[PDB]
Order: C-alpha cells, then structure tokens, then sequence
C-alpha cells in the first residue's frame, strides 16, 4: 500500500527490526502493520536506528516470521474503534472483538497514544463516590472521579472486590464503566464475562453500562503494555466525548509494571531497580495523569494492584503508591478471620477524612472507630500473654465493642452468593454512619459480637440477635 | 509569502457561527426567584402562654 | 445588649441556685441565649446583599 | 460567565479547525507558486544581507 | 477577536532563519537524538527541533552530539532539523513570578498571563563564597509551635522535612507557607519570605488542589509554585530545583529573604536515575546514580544567607524527603543528611495516633536551632526540651504504681503533647505561642484535664486577647520576656486556671 515498506531484518524476540527504504521516512510511536496468516501483526515504532532501519516492538506473535517481509505502515499510534457501540463488547488489544458481535466502531477509530490532560484543563472535585460497602464508606470515604486503588499481596480476591464494586456501585451509577484486564487469566475472564452478563450489566439486548477490554497474559509483554493504553483511550472517549462520568477499572497493574519492565530490558533500556525499568514513574505519570477529572468528565478509576510478596517498600507498588487518589490494603489475616472484605482497615487511607470534608460527625465517628478497633489490636499483646481479664474494665468493654465493630465490618456479599452463598447487603452511607455511631455509644452492646458477624446494619444486627435468641 | 497568506486567509475568512441565548440558557444557571418576606420570627404569641407560665409558675418549690 | 441579656442570665443561674423550681427558668433563659448567640451567627453570616454588577 | 469563557475556548478552536481549511487553499493554490518567488527573492535579499 | 490578535502577532514573526549551525539527527530512540553538527554549540544549551522540542545537551561526543530531548519523541524521528538556540537555559526571575504557577521553562500552566518578571537568567550557577555569606541569626517562624520551638528554624539555611510517603508530607509544608502570610503582610522585606514552593512529580489534580487551597488561603501573591508535574519530563525534573533556586537568587540578590522548598528530592532522584541509565553511565549505590550526592549538594549550598556587604539577604530552604520505608538508612537519605544543616523526622506512629504535628522529636534537630529563635519563646521553652526528655523514658513509664515524681512528669508530658498538637492547616501567632507554653511550663496546664486543654487553649488566648492584648501586643513588639511580664503572665494564667 503506502510506499513505506520495509523489509524484516532480524527477529530477536518480539524486537523486530525493520528495514524501511531511504525515501520513506517512518516516525516514533506508529503502528506497522504486516500482513500474515496470523492476522495482522502490529509493531509500534519504538526508535530510529539509522538509514530507516527502525527497533519495534511486537504486539502479536513472531513464529515463523521471514526477515526480508515487506512491512506496511499505519501511521502513528495503534487505532482502537471507538463509539458508544463499543459498550458490552470486549475490544482486544488492536481493537478487534473478542465478543465476536462484528464491527465495534461507531463511525470513528482513535489512537491509542493521548496527552495528559493540562493543568488548565484539571478540575477539582471533592465529590463522594459510595460504595454502599459500609466498611469501606466509613473508613475510607471514596471519591467520584478519583483514583481508587485496590493495592493488596497475592489475588486477595483481587477481582472479587472489583466484581463487588462493580455490583453495588455500577448498576446504581448512570455513566459508563469500562473493565480493563491487563494479562488476567482466562479463567477469571470467562467468570467475569459470565458474570457481567449475569449482572446484566452487559446487557445482551440494549446498551450496556460497560465496556470490556480484556487481555490475556499469554499475549506477549507488548501487548500487555498497550492493553492499558487502550483501555485508557477509551475511557477518556467516554468521558471527552461522550462527556458522560465513567468508572475506570483496571485489574492488575502490576501485570502492567511487568510487562513494562520486560520490555524496557528488551528494548536495551537497562532496567532499573528490582528489575523495574527506568521509565517506570514517567509511564505511570503518562498513566495516571491520563486517568483524571476534567471540565470534560469526570472518571473513578479502581486499579488492582499486586504487591509482591506483600512488600510495598518494593519501588513498584511504592511509586505506584504515590500517584494515586485513594489506597485500600486487603490482608489476609482480616480474610482469614472470615471478614468479606478482607481490608485491614488500620492500613487503609483514603484521601477524603478531612473532618468537615467528611463531616465533623462522621470524622469524630471516625475518629473514634480508629482507636476503637486499634485499642483491640495493642491490647492484643496483653489478652494474649498476661490474659484477658487483668486489663481494665474499660478497656474489656472497648474490647467487646471492637469485636463487635470487627464482625460488623463483615458484610456478606451478593458475589459472594457463591464465595459464601450469603447475599450482598447495600448499606447506604448515612446510615452506615448511624449504625456505626450507635455502637459506639455501647447501645448495642447487648447485641452479640457474632450477631454482627456476617450481617448489614443495625436492623439486620437486632434481626440476627434475635434469630440467634430463637 | 506565506506569513501575508496566513494573515490575509484566516483573517478574511473567519467564520463565527453565533449560538443562541437559549443554548446559553441551558449551559448556565438560571436566576432562582425572590425569597418573598414571609412570617418572621414570633415567640411569645397568644394568651395561652401568659396564663400557662403565670399558673404553672405562681410558686417555687420549697 | 445581648451582654446585657447574658450576664443577668448567668448571674439569675447562679440566684436559681438558692432557691429551687427556678430550674427551669435558667433553661428558659438557656434557650433564648441561644437564639441571641444564634442570631450573632446569623447576622455574621450575611453574605453580601447585592449583586457585584460592578466586576462580574 | 462560565458558559461565556467556555465558548469562547470553543470559538477559537473551531475557528482554528478553520483555519486547517485555510491551510489546505494555501498549499493548493498557484499562490504556492508565486509566494515561492516571493521567499525565493527575500531569502535571496536577505541571505546577501549577511 | 482574540484570534485577530493572535494572527497579528503570527505576522510579527518573519525573522531570517540564517541558522549558522543546523543539526539533523541521525538516530533518535529514547530520547536520545544523534545529532550531527553543532560544531560550536555551548555544553548543556537549548536547542530546538523542527519538531520544535526543546533539549540539552548533556553529552558533547566527537561524532555526534547527543541531545537529550526535553519533549516527547512522539513527533521525532530520524533527520530532524536540529536549530541550535544558542541559549543555555535560562527561566524569568524577578517578582513578576509572584501568585504564578509556571513550568520549568517559565510558561505559566495556570496560564495567570504570559510570566513578566525582571530578567531571565541561567538555571545553573555556582553557590556563593564563604565570605560572601555571614552566619544566621534571623529567625523565622512557621506558626507550627513545634517547630519553632523545638527545633527554631532561621534565614538562608537547609534543615529537612524528612518523613514517610503520604503523611500529608506537603500538609506539613504547606502550614510554614501559609504562617508566612502574617509576615509577609508585615513591613520588613526579610520578614517578606517570598515562598517557592517546587512541586515534583506532584500530580497536576494534586497541584491544582494545593493551588486551590493557596487561592483560598490568599497566599498566591507572595507563593511562587515551580511546578514539574509527574508528567513533565525527567530533563525538566532534573533542572527544576535549578532552575527555582535562580528565581529565588533575584530575591536574595536583591537583599530580601524567601524560602524555597524543594519537594521531594527523591523524586529528582528518580528523574536523574532515569537520565543516566539513558545516557549508559553505570547507576550508582541503590541504583541511583554516582553523582546524586554531586547534584544534591550543587542545589543545596544556594541556599545561603549572603553577607551584609552582599546586602544581608537569603534563599532559605526546607527540602523534603520521603522515606520510602522510613530509612533514613537509604542511600538518599545519609547523603542528603550529611549535607543538610539539621533534619526533622515526622514518625508515622504518631501521625497514626493523630498527632498532627507528627515531629518526631528526637529525630529532629536544628544546628543553627536556638540562634534563630526568638527570645521570648526561648526563655519559655528550654525548659519544654528538658520537659519531654523526662516525658520519653517515662512514656514506657505509661505501662500501674510509679514514683510520685514520674507519675506528675507523665500527666505533665501528656498535657504538653496534646498542647503541641495543631491542626493541619491553622497556623497559630508567636505572640499567642509564647503564653501557652509559658503556663505548661508553670505546670497551670497540668492541672487542667486533657480534655479540657483544648477548650482551655482557645478560650486561654480569647481570655488573654481580652484581658490583655496590651500584654500580647507588648510581647509581640519586644520579641523578648521581661520578669514582669513573665510574673503578669504566670498571674494571667493562675486568673485564667481559676476559670
């Protein structure tokens, strides 16, 4: 077609040099695109050698590549589609179905590379996202348009949560969402297809309320890293163009610093720390950046975020830790105590506890629910060895309503309607704060701590110490 | 040259499609109307009080 | 003024004191020092009350 | 006032998308040619300046 | 309209394009142009590309020149045209900066009208001699109680803001900028710290925040934010604290004094790690690069309060570290340490136990310390340092039957510690630190429950504020405690306990 063709030189791995002729003049961060039996393999032009002699990167396979095969060119930064048709289907990571409903595209295409939005541009927003999880409400007050982020150790239910959030929080909100999979197995992806049509949320007949974009990690590490532009790009479609809030999700971006620091090393860019590559905060930045509040929209973005071997003071998740909105850690000694969720809500910060931001009320609350619950944990030590009982009575009773708060941050899920088989409970915030307050002041102290184990709010606690009475 | 072309193409050409007040209306808030005077504020009203507070109140407790 | 109101409040609180069934007066006198310390809120809490047709 | 600084942002950028189409003429245009002559001979003016 | 203007201005422009030195590149992947020509260009100088991308010039190599690009590479690609600028870079200084969030290059990203300020001078440029500085003495005070008593923070000298990620680190910050105000209002032009605050890395949603914050403070209009976003390029990361110390050099030079803190040098460490793996030199100790202590401590001898005969004036600074496990044992750390003139270390247990101020306070020092400290609030807290080293070891203590003695230092510590607790983001007045302090130290707070210190602070300085503003005012003006005012106020104080 165009007359930049150039002719495969060496293949070392997904780096394919190409050779482009002297007339021809290709640019950094295009798109090749070279016919094959496999589709079309797409290489992104990652630098200029010398005499159009180009190091790309691959996207799709390199089996039985021949060095010598004439290469065409797209143009500049791979075209996802782009449309409000792009709702329930899942794009992969050239644009191409995987939902296999035909054409996705509106009428419009888009490149996949964007700019961060200006400083000009950037619009505040103290706007509270709810989540309708009371424990998560309450001690970690959610943003709308922020930036969530879901850090944890190993598959903490990582897509559980997600699944949770997405049950609660995107049927009641109106905007769109777009679920985001970066190398995640395929196995989570069928329950996760299976389950968003279940949810409805892909809905079959009519529009849908998300959009899929999921990638497999047996796609190579190039495809991993521009899954997450893509994703990125459409989402900021939905809220640019379709003007409409949106709920980014992105699942596990530390399957994105991976890809990424692979390849870096691939591309000669020596990788820096832990093996994590040198450019690993400005690609974030790049990311994040991306990922904001604008005049335009506004867009909450949840990111899943794997912290190996559960060390956050490893440079990846540490930078990853700065950049965004509002961290959430889930431990596993909480899930193992059976509490669904699994966040240790001592290590959970949110951006938004500022008192009057939250409200004097419910920061006091707050406030008081933190030493509360962390008056059990330092007198842990002491039940443990010196005993229970030679610690104060006051300090017994705060004991009691902290084993109570403990078991009444359980919330049985509606996702879990087959993680536990019990159903969701969708507390509403301002009665979350009530519920909470109430326990506080020991008013249901005379409510076991059990019959607050795995139930909702103050009415489902006197029900469930009623059921246990009967 | 091309810096006169530029100069003399766009400024001559310059096309500004007007929008309607009606579209603006849309895109701004729109004025809330007047709080009216209402009833102020009042205590003490009706002989209800006054035979109440002298009755209920005509001795103090020993 | 209502410093005036206050001090005889206070100081009737502490003349309620020595005598008994006045123990509700000083919870009269509690509600309508209130409303005056409420009023001074209200009245710190006047917003300009003409439009800046002058900038904006 | 929000709306009225907003548009016009929004002027100018369509404006300036018409200007593209300005753009386009010009380069189209024999204009291309005779405005050539005219750089020619002031690069010519001007390169002898030094 | 508008668009009538800019045209104008576009015809203004029709400059002869005789380019002495033209460059094409030869190979462009990283960021790293080839470039060949620029025979005569000066180390470090701006250059511009035909895709009109700003550089410099890092390595100067026989057969190529290699640029390191500024911008993005999105547009680059091989051959580009390569105009050498023939300027190293330079950024406007002058107080035209004042209230302007500007990027490196001083393009204003809140776009508060194109930057007039004096002149633009280069972004490197030696720190001053030995002999033109002359020793601190001048104090400055945060408003943050703690700090100023503590660990008394002066004029023209580097003391760190060292502590864990996202304890609110720019909170901490952000509350000495906001006392400044009050000063700033204030006559005398040393008691004017015109502020720059370096934003790096800092998300511009977070910035425009700290912007919005400031506008609602008012403080935009002595605060300057030199804002490298973490979107803006490791060059302009790398030449931001820079190319802030030559803003703050038009103040100092013109006598007046200013405080700039660079937050977080570890996150200039980060872009300098990112250069030099793409430049190839080897990156040194915990993969930062060899010559980090080199370019810290370039930065960090301009802050500097110059000798009288170079018209007393100052840049002092207050760089902030984050400790990303809370080592200071990490190779930044020590080294910055070593070439800093005190630290304060916040601890994370404190700040989780709602301690705001978080100070850890045997973690913190001030070499110049007492120096710069005022003298009333120096009589009135040596004793407080004496105080809460007593209160630590009798915090273990706290674990019951003590000894009388430890058992009064442990109520009288306790008080102190919620004393010097102070909200983020309310700066208090020196003139209304020094009373309160002065009562703890009489041990009249001590008395008081601790639950009952709050309502007793507030209402303390309102009774003090109507008792006697004239004390207040005195003691303001004096800077100093006389015996008769401080008999008047342990009297004042015994009056206010009473109540």
């Amino acid at each position: 077609s165009t007359p930049i063709t150039g002719k495969v030189t060496a293949v070392i791995g997904a780096i394919v040099d190409v050779h482009f002729e002297q007339s021809e003049l290709p640019a950094i961060l295009n798109a090749l695109e070279i016919k094959t039996p496999q589709g079309k393999l797409v290489l992104e032009v990652a630098q200029h050698l010398g005499e159009n002699t180009v190091r790309t990167i691959a996207m799709d396979g390199t089996e039985g590549l021949v060095r010598g095969e004439k290469v065409l060119d797209t143009g500049g930064p791979i075209s996802v589609p782009v449309g409000r048709e792009t709702l329930g289907r899942i794009i992969n990571v050239i644009g191409e179905p995987i939902d296999e409903r035909g054409p996705i595209k509106s009428k419009l295409r888009k490149p996949i590379h964007a700019d961060p939005p200006s400083f000009a541009e950037q619009s505040t927003s103290a706007e509270i996202l709810e989540t309708g999880i009371k424990v998560v409400d309450l001690l970690a007050p959610y943003a709308r348009g922020g930036k969530i982020g879901l850090f944890g150790g190993a598959g903490v239910g990582k897509t559980v949560f997600i699944q949770e959030l997405i049950n609660n929080i995107a049927k009641a909100h109106g905007g769109f969402s777009v679920f985001t999979g970066v190398g995640e197995r395929t196995r989570e992806g069928n329950d996760l297809y299976r389950e968003m049509k279940e949810t409805g949320v892909i809905n079959l007949e009519g529009e849908s309320k998300v959009a899929l974009v999921f990638g497999q990690m047996n796609e190579p590490p190039g495809a991993r890293a521009r899954v997450a532009l893509t994703g990125l790009t459409i989402a900021e479609y939905f809220r640019d163009e379709e003007g409409q809030d949106v709920l980014l999700f992105i699942d596990n971006i530390f399957r994105f610093t991976q890809a990424g620091s692979e390849v870096s090393a691939l591309l000669g860019r020596i990788p820096s720390a832990v093996g994590y590559q040198p450019t690993l905060a400005t690609d974030m930045g790049l990311l994040q950046e991306r990922i904001t509040t604008t005049k335009k929209g506004s867009v909450t973005s949840v990111q899943a975020v794997y912290v190996p071997a559960d060390d956050l003071t490893d440079p990846a998740p540490a930078t990853t830790f700065a950049h965004l909105d509002a961290t959430t850690v889930l431990s596993r000694g909480i899930s193992e105590l059976g509490i669904y969720p699994a966040v240790d809500p001592l290590d959970s910060k949110s951006r938004l506890l500022d008192a009057a931001v939250v409200g004097q009320e419910h920061y006091d609350v707050a406030s008081k629910v933190q030493e509360t619950l962390q008056t059990y944990k330092s007198l842990q030590d002491i039940i443990a060895i010196l005993g229970m009982d030679e610690l104060s009575e006051q300090d017994k009773l705060t004991v009691e309503r902290a084993r109570k708060i403990q078991r009444f941050l359980s919330q049985p899920f509606a996702v879990a309607e087959v993680f536990t088989g019990i159903p969701g409970k969708l507390v509403r915030l301002k009665d979350t704060v009530a519920s909470f307050k109430a326990v506080l002041e020991g008013k249901y102290d005379n409510i076991p701590e059990h019959a607050f184990y795995m139930v909702g709010g103050i009415e489902d606690v006197v029900a469930k110490a009623e059921k246990l009475a009967a | 040259n091309v810096i006169q072309d530029l100069y003399l193409r766009e400024l001559k050409d310059t096309k500004l499609a007007p929008s309607t007040l009606q579209d603006a209306e849309g895109n701004v808030k729109p004025w809330n109307p007047p709080q009216k005077p209402n009833l102020p504020e009042l205590e003490l009203q009706g002989p209800e009080a006054l035979k109440a507070y002298t009755e209920q109140n005509v001795e103090t407790a020993h | 003024a209502k410093s005036a109101a206050n001090k005889l409040d206070w100081a009737k609180v502490i003349s309620s004191l020595r005598i008994t069934g006045s123990t509700a007066t000083q919870l009269s006198s509690f509600k309508k020092r209130n409303d005056e310390a409420r009023r001074q809120l209200l009245e710190l809490q006047s917003q300009p009350t003409e439009v800046d047709f002058s900038h904006y | 006032v929000r709306y009225e600084a907003s548009l016009r942002q929004l002027e100018q950028r369509q404006l300036a998308k018409s200007v593209i189409s300005r753009v386009q003429s010009e380069l189209g245009n024999p204009k291309f040619q005779e405005k050539v002559l005219q750089q020619s001979i002031s690069e010519i003016e001007q390169l002898l300046s030094k | 309209e508008v668009s009538s203007i800019l045209e104008e201005r576009i015809k203004g422009v029709s400059d002869e394009a005789n380019l002495n030195e033209t460059g094409r590149v030869l190979a462009v992947g990283d960021g790293i142009a080839r470039v060949f020509g620029l025979n005569n260009i000066q180390a470090e100088e701006l250059v511009e590309f035909s895709s009109g991308v700003k550089g410099m010039a890092l390595n100067l190599e026989p057969g190529q020149v290699g640029i390191v690009l500024f911008g993005s590479d999105r547009l680059v690609k091989e051959g580009e045209l390569v105009k050498r600028t023939g300027n190293i870079v330079d950024v406007p200084v002058g107080p035209g900066l004042l209230g302007r969030v500007v990027d490196a290059l001083g393009n204003p990203i809140d776009g508060k009208g194109p930057i007039d300020a004096a002149g633009r001078s280069r972004a490197q440029v030696k720190a001053p001699g030995i002999l033109p500085r002359r020793s601190v003495h001048e104090p400055v005070q945060t408003g943050l109680k703690a700090v100023d008593a503590l660990v008394p923070i002066g004029r023209g000298q580097r003391e760190l803001i060292i502590g864990d990620r996202q304890t609110g680190k720019t909170a901490v910050a952000l509350d000495t900028i906001l006392n400044q105000k009050r000063w700033n209002n204030g006559s005398d032009e040393s008691k004017k710290l015109y502020c720059v605050y370096v934003a790096v890395g800092q998300k511009r949603s977070t910035v425009a925040q700290l912007v919005q914050t400031l506008e609602q403070h008012d403080a935009m209009k002595y605060s300057i934010i030199v804002a490298a976003t973490a979107s803006e390029a490791a060059p302009l990361q790398y030449l931001a604290p820079f190319t802030a110390a030559s803003i703050g050099e038009w103040f100092r030079d013109n006598g007046k004094h200013a405080l700039i803190v660079y937050d977080d040098l570890s996150k200039q460490a980060v872009a300098y790690r990112q250069l030099s793996l793409l430049l190839r030199r080897p990156p040194g100790r915990e993969a930062y690069p060899g010559d980090v202590f080199y370019l810290h401590s370039r930065l960090l001898e301009r802050a500097a309060k110059l000798s009288e005969k170079e018209g007393s004036g100052s840049l002092t600074a207050l760089p902030v570290i984050e400790t990303q496990g809370g080592d200071v044992s990490a190779y930044i750390p020590t080294n910055v340490i070593s070439i800093t003139d005190g630290q304060i270390f916040l601890e994370a247990e404190l700040f989780y136990k709602g301690i705001r101020p978080a100070i850890n306070v045997g973690l913190s020092v001030s070499r110049v310390g007492s120096a710069a400290q005022v003298k009333a609030l120096k009589q009135v807290a040596g004793s407080l340092k004496l105080f809460l080293a007593q209160y630590r070891e009798v915090a273990a203590f706290a674990q019951s039957d003590l000894d009388a003695s430890t058992k009064q230092t442990l109520v009288r510590g306790e008080r102190l510690t919620q004393l010097l607790k102070q909200n983020q983001y309310s700066p208090l007045a020196t003139e209304e630190q020094v009373p309160l302090i002065y009562a703890g130290v009489n041990g009249h707070l001590d008395g008081i429950e601790l639950s009952r210190i709050g309502e007793f602070e507030s209402s303390f300085l309102s009774y003090l504020k109507s008792n006697h503003n004239e004390l207040l005012t005195e003691i303001r003006e004096k800077g100093e405690l006389s015996k008769e005012l401080l008999a008047s106020l342990k009297s004042a104080t015994e009056s206010f306990v009473a109540t």
